[PDB]
């Protein structure tokens, strides 16, 4: 499934930018044919979104991905949205030491 | 992106790193001359008594 | 909407932290007095009495 997998391409310093905090991001998945309910709603959804962090980031051909930064303090808001228009909650960052993990234990369990 | 909305963020918390350590060095400045205070007020009260 | 007026929150939201930076700079430095006044006058009241 392309939901379950754990990603370890896409991640990275330039889309997770991990510093002083101000924003909160997240991931998104959702099928091709719901994609004007996120489209139609670039700025509509809420208040504090982010430029450029609703336009075109990823495609899979079955679900698209973004990077969903808002602030660090309206988290509320789209929390409790995210539970009706379909977002996966896999809080993900960029954090290699978790990266990391998932291929040495596939490997290992490989060779061993 | 991450450099509209951020990094003029980035320069805002920099700022306020900035005046926070000025608000510590504030707290550690004061504590220090209060002390100094309470012993030298007390030095001339001692000075004081040995003339009496 | 338009990239603009979300600009706009985004200047907004840079006068916000600076403020509140300000702000618990100004507290810090308000409980920093006070620390001053009584930890001054602790000391003055025990050698008050101590030389006395």
């Amino acid at each position: 499934d392309l939901s379950v997998r754990s990603l370890h391409d896409i991640v990275k310093p330039e889309d997770f930018v991990l510093n002083s905090e101000h924003l909160t991001t997240v991931l998104v998945a959702v099928p091709k044919s719901l994609k004007s309910d996120f489209e139609k709603s670039y700025e509509t959804l809420s208040k504090n979104v982010v430029p450029a962090s609703a336009s075109v980031i990823a495609e899979d051909a079955e679900y698209v991905l973004f990077n969903v930064h808002l602030f660090k303090k309206n988290v509320q808001e789209f929390t409790t949205a995210a539970r009706e228009k379909k977002f996966i909650p896999r809080e993900f960052n960029y954090s290699e030491e978790l990266i990391d993990q998932l291929k040495k234990e596939h490997d290992s369990a490989a060779s061993l | 992106s991450q450099k509209n909305g951020i990094a003029t963020l980035l320069q805002a918390e920099k700022e306020a790193h900035e005046i926070v350590s000025k608000a510590r060095k504030y707290r550690q400045d004061k504590l220090k001359q209060a002390k100094t205070d309470a012993a030298k007020e007390i030095d001339s009260y001692k000075i004081q008594k040995d003339k009496e | 909407l338009t990239p603009n007026q979300v600009n706009d929150e985004l200047n907004k939201m840079q006068a916000f932290i600076r403020k509140e930076a300000e702000e618990k700079a100004k507290e810090i430095q308000l409980k920093a007095d006070q620390e001053y006044e009584i930890e001054k006058t602790n000391i003055v009241r025990n050698e008050t009495n101590n030389i006395d």
